[PDB]
């Protein structure tokens, strides 16, 4: 259906020696497709999906210059922000930034975003209108006043509504074999006695894509929230995801409980029973 | 902002069959973190990890992984240290989770 | 395709 492209940048200062560590990752939906790591040997933006490997040498040169430029801007900003927050030169600090766009089923622009954080707290974010800034505190307010005067939001709006969506459309086309394919969860239930009179039922969803899923238990056709445990969705390490939900039940009453699985890859929600 | 930890196998475990042991660390800040995979209390050498990324609330996540063969006797675990933790946190691998 | 002023 709808799709997204997102870049995640992290800069971490190294007060003991040298320049900050800079890491950049790009995603299309739940698929990582590019990376840059200032500690890696290449000093280049690298491919991480087969469908991007086809891009010309100019694509790789431009992407490399862009992330190396941001890494230097982040290094300057770490110094500026240390001053804003009246911090010492001895501690390690972090700047993170995420930006991207969402397109609908027809490829049209839906939403754009560009937000950043200092030491894991919101600093400055482009509002949904892509015209103005939300500053979380007085240090971010100093940045907002400088950026309001310098057409910064206009440049982000032009990129998010243009370049961002055009490249996302190309990636979705080139990587359609995987990016536009859903992997339905492979589901199964396991049984684990907790005593001679109680047992845990655990409903598994494996090897699915995209990561969004809903796993719920019902007892006699109504939602069961008591005695349940739902783990956070986790990566399998092969590009797919995993999740399980469990409930403790009295032995002999297992048939009252049904697990319900909702995923984009399933035309109709799935129902499992022990 | 302490790390949340899940230790699990890529594939449903079968004793004697090659698989991948995963340690998913998430919800933590700052990004500096020590993650080791253990076999019978000892650090496994050939451990790789994912490229640093983060969630909406800015908390970081990483996947550490290595190939392994589950068996009847071998005990596997993940050992995590981070600035928010007083001592290293050890989470044992249980094939049922 | 990746893409900015100083803070
Ligand atoms: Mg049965
Ligand atoms: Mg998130
Ligand atoms: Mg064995």
């Amino acid at each position: 259906g709808s799709h997204s492209m997102r870049y995640f940048y992290t800069s971490v200062s190294r007060p003991g020696r040298g320049e900050p560590r800079f890491i950049a990752v790009g995603y299309v939906d739940d698929t990582q497709f590019v990376r840059f790591d200032s500690d890696a040997a290449s000093q280049r933006m690298e491919p991480r999906a087969p469908w991007i490997e086809q891009e010309g040498p100019e694509y790789w040169d431009r992407n490399t210059r862009n992330v190396k430029a941001q890494s230097q801007t982040d290094r300057v900003d770490l110094g500026t922000l240390r001053g804003y927050y009246n911090q010492s030169e001895a501690g390690s600090h972090t700047i993170q930034m995420m930006y991207g766009c969402d397109v609908g089923s027809d490829g049209r622009f839906l939403r754009g975003y560009r937000q950043d954080a200092y030491d894991g707290k919101d600093y400055i974010a482009l509002k949904e209108d892509l015209r103005s800034w939300t500053a979380a505190d007085m240090a971010a307010q100093t940045t907002k006043h400088k950026w309001e005067a310098a057409h910064v939001a206009e440049q982000w709006r032009a990129y998010l509504e243009g370049t961002c969506v055009e490249w996302l459309r190309r990636y979705l086309e080139n990587g359609k074999e995987t990016l536009q394919r859903t992997d339905a969860p492979k589901t199964h239930m396991t049984h684990h006695a907790v005593s001679d009179h109680e047992a845990t039922l655990r409903c598994w969803a494996l090897s699915f894509y995209p990561a969004e899923i809903t796993l719920t238990w019902q007892r006699d056709g109504e939602d069961q929230t008591q005695d349940t445990e739902l783990v956070e969705t986790r990566p399998a390490g092969d590009g797919t995801f995993q999740k399980w939900v469990a409930v403790v039940v009295p032995s002999g009453q297992e048939q009252r409980y049904t697990c319900h699985v909702q995923h984009e890859g399933l035309p109709k929600p799935l129902t499992l029973r022990w | 902002r302490t790390p949340k930890i899940q230790v699990y196998s890529r594939h449903p475990a079968e004793n004697g069959k090659s698989n991948f042991l995963n340690c998913y660390v998430s919800g933590f800040h700052p990004s500096d973190i020590e993650v080791d995979l253990l076999k019978n209390g000892e650090r496994i050498e050939k451990v790789e990890h994912s490229d640093l990324s983060f969630s909406k609330d800015w908390s970081f996540y990483l996947l550490y992984y290595t190939e392994f063969t589950p068996t009847e006797k071998d005990e596997y675990a993940c050992r995590v240290n981070h600035v928010t933790l007083s001592q290293p946190k050890i989470v044992k691998w249980d094939r049922d989770m | 395709d990746a893409t900015a002023l100083v803070r």
